[PDB]
């Protein structure tokens, strides 16, 4: 040993160190990048409800269908009373990558018979461990049924003596969300007194048709998509809104306001609220704006670190509480703490306000392969929560590099961002031809930073993504023909159209527009009048940019108005927006053109002291 | 001091980390903040950057402080030629293949030791092979890159 071995370790040292430095400094901006672009997206699909809730002001105020299913089909057999075997021959079913279609039949019987069940519950369901001395909560689940299945492995299915709590989210962003579904209902058939489910902001079938779900179920059962799917939103009608923890705990999955109050959420009628972000369907009784309120507080609330409530203005729905409401709540209701899920976190569970809000989030690698961990919560009968981690798919994640293992999740950011980017594409040319008087090609990097950020409005770190972005560019411009050739080229113009977009309101729910156009009714009759339809595209066009631009809709009604206004006429009537939206989805493309088998034991695992963490 | 560009990027950079947005952070986390803006320092060299810096104990640096610290510690620097003969001295016999024993006993007891989890990543990822032998040369260049 001399003094230059000493100088060589730690100068290679220091090297490692800042090597590792960089790589958390490049995580930490792709997680920023991934939660940002998510935020951007459900702000602009919650926008509806600002809609619906102003043209309210505004304005006065065992049938058997199911046929024979084309292709491949399994004869798996599932009879009415559910039993223990029943769910290990529909995981085996479910297990294998390929040939997983079961009977429309046994679908339409668990559906039905899971809506029927689901009618007893009360609203808030009281859940105790005096004799089980031991329950189980499981975040968000969004579809990964791998999780699920690797969960139930690690804790054993569920029984009198081990209850499972499931906190929202089961379907709509994975690729295999049915699955999921039908397999917790068939565990809480099974086990009516241990399982326990919550409804959560995904549990709703205007957010279905956004982020995939109607796509896949129609995909699978094209000859039966339509029955599926109205036994699915009935299901969605009964699920209780929260659960209670031995009388001390709340689990709920969004969180809480200021004027939320448990003894007012146990007295709404459940039924009336198919749908979150539309008006509920009446029997002639208008509506309340409170129990609404209530409701989409419950469901869609996040927590702040600063004092005070504001309205939540980063995912565009519900409220920001801090801790002063959070102990002003916990005193008027006499709990304990509250246990959350709606926030994805790298690790899969967070503390908030002094270890009162306890944030959790099963689904791991819910952005990329990489993303995150999973975890769940396993309370003891003094309810100190044991969290627990997982990583699913192993086997396929060992057998890259590490630079690779981060190369791919900054490939999927990267192609992410752009595909996002590329609906600015015109503005934002414009924007940066305005910025160089002199045609020179080239922008100060201010001037640039700042033009993303107005255009784009993320709130990225834009400075950080310089050299990527627009890559070989010096310490003082960066020319804009560079960052315009990335939104242009043909792989992300395939990738972006695969990506549904906002509106297309028809093909998303016609029950949409059905509410819409029974809210406008002055009169009972169902008859309209120009004038308030003008009013109410006004409206419409005033939230929604580039909607009709208030001439297709009245020249429609104008080549239909033969006997003047009057009734909603039927589906001839809705072809002024069949004719709209093609019309500008051609004017738009036109536009655009003229330039492994499932295995609980592959993965990782982890148990984390409660205090440790 | 900093340039012009520079006031804004290490701005852009500390939002990062920043858990209330106040512009201010843990001082646990300087080690990783500095070293990510080229710097490489060792933390004996933080110790006594705190030192200077932290009089009550509060745990808190907003920004002035990090620039003031940054413009310092910015005026020495070193370039990645460097690196190749830390590794060459390690090498009895001018083989090049060291093995992956001596390479973990070194580092984690001599000089300033790291804890468990960087040599288990360090040697994860430099032991591709199974023959318990890391090529630094491969190392360094992809590394490097
Ligand atoms: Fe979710
Ligand atoms: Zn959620």
């Amino acid at each position: 040993m001399d003094e230059n071995a000493i100088r060589a370790a730690i100068f290679i040292q220091k090297w490692y160190r800042r090597h590792q430095a960089r790589r958390e400094m490049q995580r930490r901006c792709n997680w920023q990048i991934f939660q940002n672009l998510e935020y951007a997206s459900e702000q602009d699909q919650a926008e509806l409800y600002k809609f619906f809730n102003d043209l309210i002001k505004h304005m006065p105020q065992d049938k058997d269908d199911l046929v024979e299913e084309f292709g491949d089909i399994v004869n798996a057999k599932i009879e009415l009373p559910i039993r223990k075997n029943h769910i290990d021959l529909l995981i085996d079913v479910f297990r294998k990558k390929r040939g997983n279609r079961l009977h429309p039949k046994y679908v339409a019987l668990i559906l039905r018979e899971a809506a029927k069940s689901l009618k007893q519950l009360p609203n808030i369901s009281p859940v105790s461990t005096a004799v089980s001395q031991q329950v189980t909560v499981c975040g968000d689940l969004h579809g990964k049924l791998d999780d699920l299945l690797v969960v139930l492995h690690k804790n054993g299915l569920p029984s009198s003596s081990n209850p499972y709590v499931f906190n929202g989210d089961f379907v709509d962003r994975g690729k295999r969300g049915l699955e999921v579904l039908l397999l917790l209902l068939s565990l809480y058939l099974a086990f009516p007194n241990a399982v326990f489910l919550n409804r959560g902001n995904h549990e709703d079938s205007v957010m279905n048709a956004r982020y995939g779900f109607i796509r896949e179920v129609e995909s699978k059962y094209p000859r039966n998509h339509k029955r599926i799917l109205a036994f699915i939103d009935e299901v969605y009608r009964w699920l209780p809104l929260g659960s209670v923890l031995n009388s001390r705990v709340l689990i709920v999955h969004g969180g809480f306001s200021d004027s939320t109050s448990l003894d007012l959420i146990k007295s709404i009628d459940r039924g009336k609220y198919v749908s979150i972000l539309r008006p509920p369907l009446t029997d002639g009784e208008p509506l309340d704006k409170t129990e609404w309120q209530q409701i989409f507080d419950i469901m869609w609330s996040d927590p702040q670190a600063t004092m005070g409530c504001v309205p939540n203005t980063l995912r565009g729905a519900g409220v920001w509480f801090g801790p002063d409401v959070t102990d002003n709540f916990l005193q008027r209701h006499r709990l304990s703490y509250v246990i959350r899920s709606h926030e994805c976190k790298p690790n899969g569970h967070e503390f908030m306000h002094d270890n009162k809000i306890i944030t959790i989030f099963s689904a791991s690698n819910y952005y990329a392969i990489g993303s995150n961990k999973g975890a769940y919560i396993r309370l003891n009968n003094q309810l100190m929560p044991h969290f627990v981690q997982y990583i699913s798919a192993a086997s396929q994640t060992k057998r890259l590099s590490f630079k690779q293992r981060m190369g791919i999740v900054e490939s999927s950011a990267l192609k992410e961002l752009a595909v996002r980017m590329r609906d600015h594409r015109d503005e934002l040319e414009d924007e940066f031809r305005k910025y160089d008087p002199k045609d020179s090609g080239y922008i100060s990097i201010s001037h640039w930073c700042k033009v993303m950020e107005n255009v784009t409005k993320l709130g990225l770190p834009w400075r950080l993504l310089r050299d990527k972005l627009a890559p070989g560019t010096d310490s003082q411009k960066v020319n804009y023909n560079r960052t315009l050739d990335l939104l242009d080229t043909d792989v992300i113009l395939e990738a972006e159209a695969d990506g549904m977009s906002v509106m297309d309101a028809l093909y998303a729910n016609k029950a949409s527009l059905v509410a819409i156009f029974n809210i406008i009714d002055a009169d009972n009759s169902g008859e309209i009048t120009l004038d308030e339809f003008e009013t109410a595209i006004d409206l419409l066009v005033a939230h929604m940019p580039g909607a009709y631009s208030k001439a297709e809709m009245l020249e429609k009604c104008r080549m239909m108005d033969l006997n003047g206004d009057g009734k909603v006429d039927l589906n001839e009537f809705l072809e002024a927006f069949r004719l709209s939206d093609l019309h500008r989805k051609e004017q738009q493309d036109e536009n655009i053109r003229r330039r492994h088998d499932i295995d609980p034991t592959d993965c990782e695992s982890k148990v984390i002291d409660p205090k440790k963490s | 001091q900093l340039t012009e560009e520079q006031i804004a990027e290490f701005k852009e950079a500390f939002s990062l980390f920043d858990k209330d947005g106040d512009g201010t952070i843990t001082t646990k986390e300087l080690g990783t903040v500095m070293r990510s803006l080229g710097q490489n320092p060792t933390e004996a060299e933080l110790q006594d950057m705190i030192n200077e810096v932290d009089a009550d104990g509060n745990g808190t640096i907003d920004f002035p402080e990090f620039l003031t610290m940054m413009a310092r510690k910015m005026k020495d620097t070193d370039s990645e030629e460097e690196i190749r003969e830390a590794f060459r001295v390690f090498d009895k016999d001018g083989n090049g293949f060291i093995s992956a024993a001596e390479l973990r006993h070194v580092m984690t007891n001599l000089g300033e030791k790291l804890t468990d989890e960087e040599v288990d990543e360090m040697i994860r990822e430099a032991d591709i092979d199974g023959d318990g032998q890391v090529n630094y040369e491969e190392f360094v260049t992809m590394m490097t890159s």
